[PDB]
Parts: structure tokens; C-alpha cells; sequence
């Protein structure tokens, strides 16, 4: 009935990918037993972070099935919602870190110039 | 090849409903009604036909002049948080239209909100009952609520507004008994993520007197 | 070779669900083994519930960690002492498949208006996870007319750990207020049995 | 004088890399300009995220240089204080997300089947 | 070919960067042209500050963007119509290699105590850097011996906008309070200059 | 090949100072003297020597029973808020022992404060002034700073705690005037991420009389 979009799509490609199986119990947890460790908001977020940009390296890798792409995107919306506050700078800004190359040679020069003044406001204020 | 594109498009956002409307093409040389095809698109997504299996409804080779995406069935359409844009053309056969593309929406950020439903009013003693329904059902009223206003005035007497009040019961106490008063109800429709409000039509006036004592 | 249990399924009311499945009659009598798997343990294995038992169910309430986290289900056959190949069963999420009972409806007047105490479902409240209640569908029918009602759970100022509370102005005038209550998960919208309708009326 | 101990480190750094050259100021910036915007800690921790993960990525790449292993270690400890609050499992559990790989089927299947619980506390709590 | 100029400097005071150069004499009067290019501008290209000049400095006080930031100059040399090659200079943080003026300090008495007054340094008039001040060493020399105070600026109750406060307690007895304070930065902690030191006695 | 590995070692965190310490390793068939390595280790690291690039001091193949990572300059060390780890062995040319591993530490975490250092007091009306130095200069106040402690009390009296307070200078007002009072000065180091306290060691006693009128 009422649901956020997300759980429609979700369990379509659970079964895509036969995530409803019960071998994928096994080896514990990925993002749940870690999220549950963290309750203040900035601890969440900083663990959240990683795992918003590992589904969106996922989806990216699937872009071209096309039995799931109404799912994927559908899924990435509400994600730009609900982690994102539906702000595109936000949104826009989180996707260009992520695509940041660690082996661009011009792109490490940068990173260790600009590296003292990210440690400078690393804790808060 | 080429067809002329569609004239005028707009997209209806009023309370639940979603409703795309254009006006219609047409040839000097027709032999076979034209057909539209309607597509969607989230913020940074591709774009999708609009096809029973994507939307739930069928606004691809169609040949009516709109395409409504909340008729279906309750909780069919677009999520009222999501960034839309839709894109619409129209085609024979090969021959197809420029793509006329909407401006993007969110549904709580551009609807129209219309006036608080089945309102009744029942008087007190020195007072008047307000009971009402909402606009429209809202999913999760934690991201969007209502906030309601009502202009109440005595036959002759000046405008006051009480409110807002999030019931959608409000008891209009303090006032002077066996008195005609004349109400209006207008809600408003807060986002917190936008922390800009839509405000909503007011209803028809409706006047009531109040009991004796 | 001895045959596998068939048509297995689980069914779940107030966060006790129970495992059943069907076999076919047979000269002995079988006796089954239930074995359950939960997502979200470290090195999962089939934990065994049920073992040796003659009867088709297995209450499995006290294999439930959290009501949100997937859980699969398989079940053996034993005849003398030959076994049979396992019936595994789908993924079962209590939140999802599972259903909760009504809210329990309280009802009393005052001068001015009406206090509605809407009591938890008894799941809740007993001497950290993500299923529970989200909104209460509270529908207030007024003679003939009904309005739906929604509070939320997170507002402290309406709900406790014990109750919620809906206030409705009412007049002198003669009124029928019957008042009938669900409850929606939080996740999947799941909704729970509604109450039964209380009434009150005004005499004065 | 009396500065953290990351400074004295990171010039160490900057003259072992060359990033003090005039060529370093073409094409923007990369992590300075983004975290100018987002001055609410909830939207700095989620792009200091991603820059510290980026770094700690780097820094494996160059473990086997070791004329810079003093000046590497040393800021990622001060990473660890700052941005970690010296909580080792704060640390711990960072590492365990960063290493998952993406093409192992095994994470794959996992990672879809907690999308769902994982949505539910995208928001704030209430 | 015309000679390339030669120890190329920045020095900075209160954030007023100067670039100074050598150049020998020659019969001709050599004209410079200085151009800056600064970190954290998008497209970033050289950027011309003074044109066609004849003696050796250039005030780039207008193209100081955030103090904390480096920031690279190159100058070249013209005689009639040919030019010379860049002279390019070290990299340049304002708040590293720079220098800061000292705070105003104020003494006042009261009942039982001394209210010292520790005003920011000029540079702060307004007339959102990582460049400022984080603490205040503020040195009170109470006859013979001198202890060193410190006042965080995150410390609202402490300091405003305007000014940080410290209130030493004294008695009736003869006394000599004399009171110097100097600020420190943030990320590279360096000293401003020491305040002058004002005394008051009881 | 084996060598006996050095004895019951001890790591100082007093104050500022960060002193490794052991016995000396001796042999019977012993020709020339042993040295001995040290290394540190942070919390995910790679060990590395001590040696005067990585430290400031020279701490590899040392004839000493003891290094000092402090004595070069101020601020020179580990810092304070870094998680160090030390291991050490004795090594006599191609003769090595084994790596005797100590526990990890945060100076700011397991160091032992000392007392307010210079402690004057001056007599008032009815109260007593105390100015001190602190137990020992920390470099970024905002991480870490001091809370001090006066234990004072009328002589023959009970014990009275005022504090804390974050001032180097403190006034004991509303006293008995022309009484003899007895104070102690005590510091507490207080560290926000770790939310736990370091109690720091008491001062000697020094008694005083107030001011008469
Ligand atoms: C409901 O959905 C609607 C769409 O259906 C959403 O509407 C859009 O929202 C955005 C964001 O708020 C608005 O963008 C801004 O609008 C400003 C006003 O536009 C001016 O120009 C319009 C006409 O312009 C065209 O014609 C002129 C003259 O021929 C040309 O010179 C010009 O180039 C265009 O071809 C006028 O009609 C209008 O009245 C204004 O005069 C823009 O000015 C603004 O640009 C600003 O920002 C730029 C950088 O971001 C900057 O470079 C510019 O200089 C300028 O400062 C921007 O376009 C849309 O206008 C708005 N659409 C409509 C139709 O209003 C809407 O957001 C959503 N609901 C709510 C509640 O917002
Ligand atoms: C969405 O709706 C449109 C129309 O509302 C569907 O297109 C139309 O489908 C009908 C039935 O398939 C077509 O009529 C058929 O025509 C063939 C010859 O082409 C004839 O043999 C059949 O007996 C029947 O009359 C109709 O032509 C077609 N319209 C166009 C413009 O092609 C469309 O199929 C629907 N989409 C989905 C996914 O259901
Ligand atoms: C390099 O150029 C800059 C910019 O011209 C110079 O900065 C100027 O410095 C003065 C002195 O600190 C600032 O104060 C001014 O004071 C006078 C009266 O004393 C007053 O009339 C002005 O309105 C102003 O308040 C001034 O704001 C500042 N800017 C300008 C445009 O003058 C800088 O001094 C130069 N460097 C050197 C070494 O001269
Ligand atoms: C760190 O300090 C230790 C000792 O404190 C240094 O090791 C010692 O270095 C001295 C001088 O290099 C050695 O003495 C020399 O011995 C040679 C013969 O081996 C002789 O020809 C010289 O005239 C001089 O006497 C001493 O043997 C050596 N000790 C050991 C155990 O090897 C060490 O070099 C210092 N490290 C650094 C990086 O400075
Ligand atoms: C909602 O999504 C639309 C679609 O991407 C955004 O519209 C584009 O926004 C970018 C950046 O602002 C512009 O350069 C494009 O010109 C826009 N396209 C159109 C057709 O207008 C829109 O900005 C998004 N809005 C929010 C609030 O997320
Ligand atoms: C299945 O077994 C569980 C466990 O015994 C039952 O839950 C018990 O319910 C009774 C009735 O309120 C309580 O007295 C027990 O304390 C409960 N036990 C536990 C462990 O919570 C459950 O009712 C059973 N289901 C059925 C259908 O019989
Ligand atoms: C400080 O750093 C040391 C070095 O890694 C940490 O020591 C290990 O910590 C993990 C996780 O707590 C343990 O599993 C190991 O057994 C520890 N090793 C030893 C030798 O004790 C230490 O935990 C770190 N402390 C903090 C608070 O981060
Ligand atoms: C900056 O980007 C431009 C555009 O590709 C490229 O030509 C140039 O070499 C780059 N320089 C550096 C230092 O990255
Ligand atoms: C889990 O670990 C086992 C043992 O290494 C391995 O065989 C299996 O492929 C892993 N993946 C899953 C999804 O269980
Ligand atoms: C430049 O400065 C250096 C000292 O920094 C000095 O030795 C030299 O003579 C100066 N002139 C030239 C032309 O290098
Ligand atoms: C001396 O002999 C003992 C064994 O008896 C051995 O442990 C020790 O290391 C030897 N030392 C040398 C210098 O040969
Ligand atoms: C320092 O204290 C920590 C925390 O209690 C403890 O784990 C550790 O063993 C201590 N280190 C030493 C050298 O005593």
C-alpha cells in the first residue's frame, strides 16, 4: 500500500540478483551489523558516505541491463532524497569525489597540496 | 523524418493528481490518426517511456491529447519527492516530432493545494466546531504535512484568522452566542526539506450562528 | 529413497510465527526435523528447532532476532532411520509477511472535547530495531461522516511508550462519535488488524 | 613553533611530490572548493568521508616509497585523531566498508539484500 | 638575449604582500611586468598585477585571496621591444610566511581585581578564512616573575568580536602587573608580534 | 642467531616527558657491548627505526639502557594525541633477540599530571590569591586543557574544594579575615574524545592567614 519507493524496486532486484536465497546469510553482515554501532548523526554519516558511494560504483557497473534500469534509477532518486536532502549541489558534489582517479598523477599533486587544509578543519569546530 | 511538435504542453499538479495535457497535431495530409509518446526522467536518470510496466500506465503510441498518471489506482504516479521531468513528441509511424520537454517538478513544491474537503460545522456554546478531511492523503507526513487557517467573522464585523493548528478538528471558542458567523477553511502544506510552503484555495464561504449560551 | 516434505510455509501473528508444511501418509510414522537460517549472524548456520517431531508445525518464536532481517526455513523427513531431502522454504521477514495485532481503543469525555487513548499493540509493550508503528490511521465517525485521523509515532508530545492521544472538539448537540484504529509499519507499510470500533455518544 | 604535527609532515610531503610548483593551480580544485559549501557538520562528514577515504587510498599505493613512510604515517594518525576521535573501531569498521570490492559476486548479492534495512535509516532519526 | 631578473621575494605585513627583485644596471631603463597565479581559482592562469614598470616592487594586496591559500609570482623584463624570461618564485602562503601586527592591549583597575583588554590585531577590521587567531599568549609580569596566560577565541565567554578579556585578581600591596600578549595561528601557529607591553601599579 | 631479549622495561608518560627505559643486557662471553634498537609503530602502521629523521633522536644501535624521544626540543616527540606503539630488542652485530612489544599508548591518555609548578599566594581581605604555572604546555588548547583544584581549609578545619576553574589565577573570597588558611593546588587534564579524566598529583601544603580588615 503506503511504502517509500525504494522497497517495491529493492525486492525486484533481490530477485534479479537471487539475493532471497538463504546462502547469502553467510560471512555476517556488509553495512547493517556496522550501522547499528554508530547512533549520532555524524558518526552515521561518515560510514553512510561510504556505503552511498559503494551502491552507486554498483549501479554503475549495471547500467547497461536493461531488465533493472527502471529499478536502479528509481532507487538513486530516492537515495538523491533521502541522503541528499533532494539538493543537487549536494548531490552533484558527492559525484565528483567519487569520481576522483587515485592514480591520475596530476590529480595526487593536488591532493597533497590542498592536504594541509583539510586537516585543518577535519575536527569540528 | 520531421513532425511538427505539440503545442502548449502543461502538467496539472493539483492535490494528488498528475496530469499531463498538450494540445493536438495535426497534417493537411492525414491518413491515419498521429500517436504521442510521453517520457520521464529523475534528476540525473535516463529517460524511460512512459509503458504499463515503467509507470503503470500506457502514454506510449497513444493517441489521446494526455496522459493522466494517478487515475490508475491510489499511490499510482510519481512520488511526491521525487525530481520529474517529463519530455513529450509526437509521431507517425517513422515520421516523428522535436521533443517538447516539461519543466522539472516536485510534486510538493508545485502543486496547487486545493481547500479542505467535507467540511463540517456543528455550533457550541459560544463557539463553532470544525471538522474537516485533508486536501489529499498524504504518505508520510513526517516529510509533508498540513497546517490549517481558518477566517472566521461575524455578519458585518471584521476578518480574523486562528490558526495554524494541525488537527483536522478545531473548536472556534470565545465568541459571542446566538451570533451569526461567516468561515472560511485554507490549509498549507509544509516541506520541511524546502522550508517553503504552498499555499492552499480557500473554500466557500459557509455562515453558522452559534448556541445561546 | 524416502520422499521430501512438501507445501511449506510459515505464518506469523504478533511476531510468533509458526512453520508449517504437508506430507503424504504413510504406513510409519514420519518424524521432521526444522532447521532455521537468520541473516545477520556471523558464520551463519541452520540453527535446529523442531527435532524429530511427528506433528506438520514448528513454532519458531524464539528464533526471531530482529523482525526486519530475513530468515529461511527447511525441513527433513525421517522414516525408520532413513532421511529425506530438504523442503527449504522462502525468505520470510516478519515485519513484511508477518501481521500485528489491533490497537487497544480507550474512550472518555471531557467539557470541551474528547480524549482518544489508543494503546499500543501488546508486542510492544512487555517487561532497538526497525520494526514498529510509524502513523496511526485513526478513523472518527461522526453519525454518518468519517474522518481519517493520522498521529505519529515520534511526536513526544502525542505519543509514549504506553499510548497515544487524539483530542476532538464536540458540542452539546446530540452526537454518535464511534472511533475505530490501525497502526502502519514503518518500512513496509504493512497494516496491523484494525480495533474494534468504540462508540460514545452525548446525551445532553 | 607549536603546530600539529601533520603540518611539519604534509610540506615534507609536498616537496617530495612536486606540489609546490606553479603548474598545480591549473584545473580548480578538488577537495577545498567542495567543502567550502557544506558548512553543517552532517554535510561535511559526509564529503570528509569520501576525502579521507581517498587519502588513506593513496597512502597504500605509496607504502613501498620509503624516503616519505615517516611523513605518510604520521598524518594518518593524526587522520585517525581528528577525523576518527581516536576511536580504533570508529577506524576499524571505516576500513572494512572501503575494502569491499564491488565486482565480488559474493558482496554483490549481500550488498542488495541489505538495501532495504540500509534506506530505512538513510534519513535522521526522529 | 636579455637577462632574466634575479632573487625574487614576497614579503608580507598584515596580509599586504610585496614582491621585490634584483636587476642589474644597464644603459637602458628595463621596464617588468609581474604576473600572479594564485591556488583555488577554476582555469587558473597567470595574472598580470603591474605592467610596464620601472622600478623593482609590486603591491599585490588586491590579488591576495585567501590568506591560507598559496600563491605563485613570475616577473619578466622588457628593454625597447625584446623581453625576457620568467623569474618565477617559491610558493607563498600568506599565513605561513607572513607576518602579523601586534594586538592593542588596554589596562583598567577595578575593586578587586585588573580587566586587561586584548583588541585583535588591525588586520580584523571589517571596514571566512581558515586563517585567524586560536590562541592568546598573554604574558603578566607581576614583579620579578612573568606567567604566561592563554584565551582560546572559541571561547564565547571569553572573547567577542571585538576584543578578549582576562581578569587577574590583585591586593593593596605594592605591585607591578605589566602585561604583553601575542596571538598565534591557527594551522601553522605563527606568531604575531608581541604586543607592547603597559604596566599599571596599585 | 638468539640473544636474551632486555629486561622489564617501562615507559614515563610524566608531564611532557616520554622516557623508554630497561635494563641492560650483559653476557657471560661478552667481548663488546651490546646495542639495542627501538621502534614505533601508530595504530595501522608500518615499524619504523628510531633514528634522528624519523624521531630527532638517535635511538637505533645505542649504547644507553634508555632514550629519550623529548630532550631535542619543545613540541619534539610523539604527539600527544597520537596512538604509539614501541617495541625494542638487543642485538649484538649479526646476533639479534627478539621484539619485546609494549602496550599502545596515547600520551594524553596515560600520562601522570603533575602539580601546578610556582606556586604564589599573596593575602587579601578575606581571601587569598594563588597564581601558578601549569603542569606542563600543550600545544593545541582546544584538543586538550587543564582544570585546576585548591583544597583549602581553616587550620584545625575541614576539608573545602573550590573549583574548577580554567584560570591560572584564582581568588578564595569569602574567608575569615586575619585566619590562617592551609591550600593545595591540584590539575585535571581533561581530554573531549576520550570523555575520561587524568587526576593530577597534589601539591605540597602551605598554609597562609588572610588579611584583618
Ligand atoms: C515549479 O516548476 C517550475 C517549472 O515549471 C520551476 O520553475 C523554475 O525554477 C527555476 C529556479 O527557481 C527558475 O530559474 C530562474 O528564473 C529566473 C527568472 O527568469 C527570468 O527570465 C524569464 C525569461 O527568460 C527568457 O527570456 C528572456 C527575455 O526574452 C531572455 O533574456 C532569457 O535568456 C530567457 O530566454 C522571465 O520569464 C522571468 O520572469 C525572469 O525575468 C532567472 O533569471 C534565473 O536565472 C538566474 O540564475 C542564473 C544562474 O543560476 C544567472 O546566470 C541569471 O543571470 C539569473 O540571475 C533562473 O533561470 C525558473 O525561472 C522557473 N521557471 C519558471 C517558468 O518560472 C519552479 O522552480 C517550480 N516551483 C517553484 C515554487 O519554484
Ligand atoms: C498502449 O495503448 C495503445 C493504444 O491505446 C496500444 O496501441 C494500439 O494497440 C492496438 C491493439 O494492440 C492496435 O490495434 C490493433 O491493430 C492491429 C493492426 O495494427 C489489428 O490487427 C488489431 O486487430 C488491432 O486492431 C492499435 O493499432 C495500436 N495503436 C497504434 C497507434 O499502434 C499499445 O499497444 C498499448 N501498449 C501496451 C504496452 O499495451
Ligand atoms: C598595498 O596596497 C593596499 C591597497 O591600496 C594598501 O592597503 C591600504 O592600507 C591602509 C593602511 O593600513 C588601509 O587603511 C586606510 O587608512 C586611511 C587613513 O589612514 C583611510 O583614509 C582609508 O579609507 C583606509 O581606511 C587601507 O584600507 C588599505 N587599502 C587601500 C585601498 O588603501 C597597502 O597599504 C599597500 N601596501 C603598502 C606597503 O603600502
Ligand atoms: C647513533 O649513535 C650511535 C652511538 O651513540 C652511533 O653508533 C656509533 O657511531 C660511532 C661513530 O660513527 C662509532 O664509533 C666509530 O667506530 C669506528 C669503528 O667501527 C671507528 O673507526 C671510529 O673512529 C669511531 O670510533 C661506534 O662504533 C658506533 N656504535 C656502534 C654500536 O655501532 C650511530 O652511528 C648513531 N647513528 C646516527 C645515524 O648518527
Ligand atoms: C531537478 O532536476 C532537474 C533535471 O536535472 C534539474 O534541472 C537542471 O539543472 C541543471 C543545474 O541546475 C541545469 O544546468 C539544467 O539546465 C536544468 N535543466 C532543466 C531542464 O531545467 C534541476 O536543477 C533539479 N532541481 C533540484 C532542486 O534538484
Ligand atoms: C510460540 O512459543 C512462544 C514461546 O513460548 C510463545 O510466546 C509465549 O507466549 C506466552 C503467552 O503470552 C507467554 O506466557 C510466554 O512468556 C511467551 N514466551 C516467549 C519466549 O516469549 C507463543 O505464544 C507461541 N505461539 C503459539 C501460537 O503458541
Ligand atoms: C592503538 O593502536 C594499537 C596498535 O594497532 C591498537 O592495538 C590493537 O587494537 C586492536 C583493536 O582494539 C586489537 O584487536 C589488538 O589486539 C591491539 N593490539 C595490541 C598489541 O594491543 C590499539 O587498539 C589502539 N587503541 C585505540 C584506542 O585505538
Ligand atoms: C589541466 O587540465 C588541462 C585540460 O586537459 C590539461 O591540458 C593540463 O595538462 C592539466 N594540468 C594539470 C597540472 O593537471
Ligand atoms: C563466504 O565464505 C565462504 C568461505 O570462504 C566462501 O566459500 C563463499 O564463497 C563466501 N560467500 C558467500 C556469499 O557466502
Ligand atoms: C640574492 O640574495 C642572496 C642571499 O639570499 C645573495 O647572496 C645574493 O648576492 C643576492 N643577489 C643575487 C644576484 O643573487
Ligand atoms: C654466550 O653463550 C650463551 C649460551 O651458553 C648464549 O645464550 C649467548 O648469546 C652467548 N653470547 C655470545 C656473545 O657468544
Ligand atoms: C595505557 O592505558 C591504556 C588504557 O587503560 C592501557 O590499555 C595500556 O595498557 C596503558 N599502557 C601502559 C604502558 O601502561
Amino acid at each position: 500500500g503506503s511504502q517509500d519507493p525504494y522497497v517495491k524496486e529493492a525486492e525486484n532486484l533481490k530477485k534479479y540478483f537471487n539475493a532471497g536465497h538463504s546462502d547469502v546469510a553467510d560471512n555476517g553482515t556488509l553495512f547493517l551489523g556496522i550501522l547499528k554501532n554508530w547512533k549520532e548523526e555524524s558518526d552515521r554519516k561518515i560510514m553512510q558516505s561510504q556505503i552511498v558511494s559503494f551502491y552507486f560504483k554498483l549501479f554503475k557497473n549495471f547500467k547497461d541491463d536493461q531488465s533493472i534500469q527502471k529499478s536502479v534509477e528509481t532507487i538513486k532518486e530516492d537515495m538523491n532524497v533521502k541522503f541528499f536532502n533532494s539538493n543537487k549541489k549536494k548531490r552533484d558534489d558527492f559525484e565528483k569525489l567519487t569520481n576522483y582517479s587515485v592514480t591520475d598523477l596530476n590529480v595526487q599533486r593536488k591532493a597533497i597540496h590542498e592536504l594541509i587544509q583539510v586537516m585543518a578543519e577535519l575536527s569540528p569546530a | 523524418s520531421q513532425l511538427p511538435a505539440p503545442q502548449h504542453p502543461k502538467i496539472r499538479l493539483y492535490n494528488a493528481e498528475q496530469v499531463l495535457s498538450w494540445e493536438p497535431v495535426a497534417l493537411s495530409n492525414s491518413t491515419r490518426p498521429v500517436v504521442y509518446q510521453v517520457q520521464f526522467k529523475y534528476t540525473d536518470s535516463k529517460w524511460f517511456t512512459a509503458d504499463i510496466m515503467s509507470i503503470g500506465v500506457n502514454c506510449t503510441q497513444i493517441t489521446a491529447t494526455e496522459c493522466d498518471f494517478t487515475a490508475a489506482s491510489p499511490s499510482a504516479g510519481f512520488p511526491m519527492d521525487f525530481n520529474v521531468t517529463l519530455r513529450l513528441r509526437a509521431e507517425l509511424g517513422a515520421l516523428h516530432s522535436a521533443w517538447v520537454t516539461m519543466p522539472w517538478f516536485q510534486h510538493y513544491r508545485n502543486v496547487t493545494v486545493g481547500p479542505p474537503e467535507n467540511i463540517e460545522v456543528t455550533p457550541g456554546e459560544g463557539s463553532l466546531i470544525i471538522r474537516f478531511s485533508s486536501p489529499f492523503d498524504i504518505a508520510d507526513t513526517s516529510t509533508a504535512f498540513f497546517c490549517y487557517y481558518v477566517h472566521y467573522w461575524e455578519k458585518g464585523g471584521i476578518q480574523q484568522v486562528k490558526g495554524p493548528f494541525r488537527s483536522n478538528s478545531i473548536s472556534l471558542d470565545n465568541l459571542k452566542p446566538s451570533r451569526v458567523y461567516c468561515l472560511q477553511v485554507q490549509a498549507q502544506l509544509l516541506w520541511n526539506k524546502s522550508n517553503i510552503f504552498r499555499v492552499g484555495h480557500l473554500s466557500n464561504i459557509s455562515c453558522y450562528e452559534t448556541m445561546a449560551d | 529413497s524416502v520422499p521430501t516434505p512438501t507445501n511449506v510455509t510459515i505464518e506469523s501473528y504478533n511476531m510468533n510465527p509458526i512453520v508449517y508444511w504437508e506430507y503424504q501418509i504413510m504406513p510409519q510414522v514420519p518424524v521432521f526435523t526444522v532447521e532455521v537460517k537468520n541473516y545477520g549472524v556471523k558464520n551463519s548456520e541452520w540453527i535446529d528447532a523442531c527435532i524429530n517431531i511427528s506433528h506438520h508445525y514448528c513454532n519458531i518464536s524464539d528464533h526471531v532476532g530482529d523482525p526486519s532481517n530475513s530468515l529461511w526455513v527447511r525441513v527433513k523427513a525421517r522414516v525408520g532411520q532413513k532421511e529425506s531431502a530438504y523442503a527449504k522454504s522462502e525468505e520470510f521477514a516478519v515485519c513484511r509477511d508477518g501481521k500485528i495485532g489491533p490497537p487497544k481503543l480507550d474512550i472518555r469525555k471531557e467539557e470541551k472535547q474528547i480524549m482518544i487513548d489508543i494503546f499500543h499493540p501488546s508486542v510492544f509493550v512487555n517487561g532497538e530495531t526497525i520494526c514498529y508503528i510509524r502513523v496511526y490511521n485513526v478513523y472518527v465517525r461522526k453519525n454518518g461522516s468519517e474522518i481519517k485521523y493520522k498521529i505519529l509515532t515520534q511526536n513526544e508530545d502525542d505519543c509514549d511508550e504506553i499510548r497515544c492521544q487524539l483530542a476532538i472538539p464536540v458540542s452539546s448537540l446530540n452526537s454518535q462519535y464511534c472511533v475505530s484504529a490501525e497502526g502502519v509499519l514503518n518500512v513496509w507499510g504493512v497494516t496491523t488488524e484494525k480495533s474494534k470500533e468504540v462508540c460514545i455518544t452525548i446525551f445532553n
